[PDB]
């Protein structure tokens, strides 16, 4: 079993820069390496093979480069489309002799430095048919923003530590910006025994608060 | 192309067969078909591959014991897995890697792959409720209206927005999995203000379920 040690775990480069990811073989196996990206929700999608072959279709700005042990995959020019996790694969394996393809890499993580963009804030509180079925969840959107951001609950000034869910959305190919969603969820009954709400999303020294009062929705 | 299915929920201790099913070629041809499976937000893990020709088996040290593969038909490669638990919930992909010359490094033609749940839990239909600025705001000329899709197991759930007409400003937010193991996402779409009456279209294929639900303001 060939096993490929990949490294960086994650990255984070400027727009127009270069990425340089690299793959570790435990064993000699020449050119036989595939350099995969794969987005958040979509299959993997194939960019280098034979260590230096671009897929056709693929952007020039990849390349890939290595033959034995250390493998190198460079991403220059380095783009907001190019946001996503990328890995590696052993196509050979001298034990067997066989040219498929087996084991992968641990993957990188590239995040693209965008221009930073402030979020907009969005609070929106519980439909009237949920406090009827003993639970109540309240949404908090932060639309179209980088870098990233941290969500502060609090109800009627008390800071929340339970019954937060955050979901991000992957990079915006265009303009590297992320979207957030934060729900906070309440029983009926902790829901009603409070009038404020408040959804509060910081972006280092920046702060965007959006409050409902239980009794004015 | 490639198309697994035989996926779904399923409970801790279970055993599974995942069918990989070619279209437009079929495996009477020289290629490797290799499953790959990834649990959710984890990494790609190579399970084994199996010639087309000779129908030799490759597999990865550590799914010898409980993964299977096997060419049934010229389009169709089955994937026998066993004893199944919450670790082996994953998308499983079927993954065709054609002949370059030399080797048979090229794995350029993948499917969307089969989604596994490995849970103790029943299956359940999302609740769908509408996401509008509270009713006590003054309203503005652009609003932003959504759905709540709350509480179904298991994945995936698809929203759409006026049948699919509406797609302009739509953010789908990636599902969230609460601590009792249900899952929960949104949706949000900004349109102009007394002007759209939208519809989100929350399709939860595992229940056979559709739910539309029309959102105002206030």
């Amino acid at each position: 079993d060939i096993v490929m040690t990949q490294t960086p775990a994650s990255v984070e480069a400027a727009v127009g820069g270069t990425v340089t990811i690299k793959c570790q073989a435990s064993q000699r196996i020449g050119s036989h390496v595939s350099w995969y990206q794969q987005k958040p929700g979509q299959r993997p999608k194939l960019l280098i093979y034979g260590a230096s072959n671009l897929e056709s279709g693929v952007p020039s700005r990849f390349s890939g480069s290595g033959s034995g042990t250390q493998f190198t995959l460079t991403i220059s020019d380095l783009e907001c489309a190019d946001a996503a996790t990328y890995y590696c694969q052993a196509t050979y394996d001298p034990y067997t002799g066989g040219s498929y393809g087996a084991g992968f890499g641990g993957g990188t993580a590239v995040v693209v430095k965008g221009d930073p963009v402030a979020p907009s804030v969005l609070i929106f509180p519980p439909a009237a048919d949920q406090v009827a079925t003993g639970t109540v969840t309240i949404v908090c959107v932060a639309n179209k923003y980088f870098p990233d951001v941290t969500v502060t609950w609090e109800v009627d000034g008390t800071t929340q530590t339970t019954g937060i869910e955050n979901s991000k959305t992957p990079q915006n190919s265009a303009d590297c910006t992320y979207n957030l969603s934060s729900t906070l969820t309440l029983t009926s009954t902790q829901y009603n025994s409070h009038k404020e709400y408040t959804c509060k999303v910081t972006q280092g020294t920046t702060s965007v608060v959006q409050s409902f009062n239980r009794g004015d929705c | 192309q490639l198309v697994e299915s035989g996926g779904g929920l399923v409970k801790p201790g279970t055993s599974l067969s995942l069918t990989c099913k070619a279209s437009g070629f079929d495996f009477s041809d020289n290629y490797y078909i290799c499953w790959v499976r990834q649990a959710p937000g984890k990494g790609l893990e190579w399970i084994g591959c199996i010639f087309t020709q000779n129908v030799r088996t490759y597999y990865a040290n550590w799914a010898k014991g409980r993964f299977t593969i096997s060419k049934t038909s010229s389009t169709t490669v089955t994937l026998q897995m066993t004893s199944l638990t919450v670790a082996d919930t994953a998308t499983y992909f079927c993954a065709r890697f054609s002949d370059t010359g030399p080797d048979y490094g090229l794995g350029n033609l993948w499917g969307p792959g089969s989604l596994v749940t490995v849970s103790s839990g029943q299956p359940k239909a999302p609740s769908v409720f509408p996401l509008a600025p509270c009713c006590g705001d003054t309203p503005s000329s652009t609003v932003t209206l959504g759905c709540l899709v709350k509480g179904y197991l298991p994945e995936p759930v698809t929203v759409t927005w006026n049948s699919g007409t509406l797609t302009n400003g739509v953010r789908t937010f990636p599902s969230v999995r609460q601590s009792s193991g249900l899952y929960s996402l949104s949706s949000v779409v900004s349109v102009t203000s007394s002007s759209q009456p939208v519809t989100c279209n929350v399709a939860h294929p595992a229940t056979n379920t559709k739910v539309d639900k029309t959102v105002a303001p206030s």
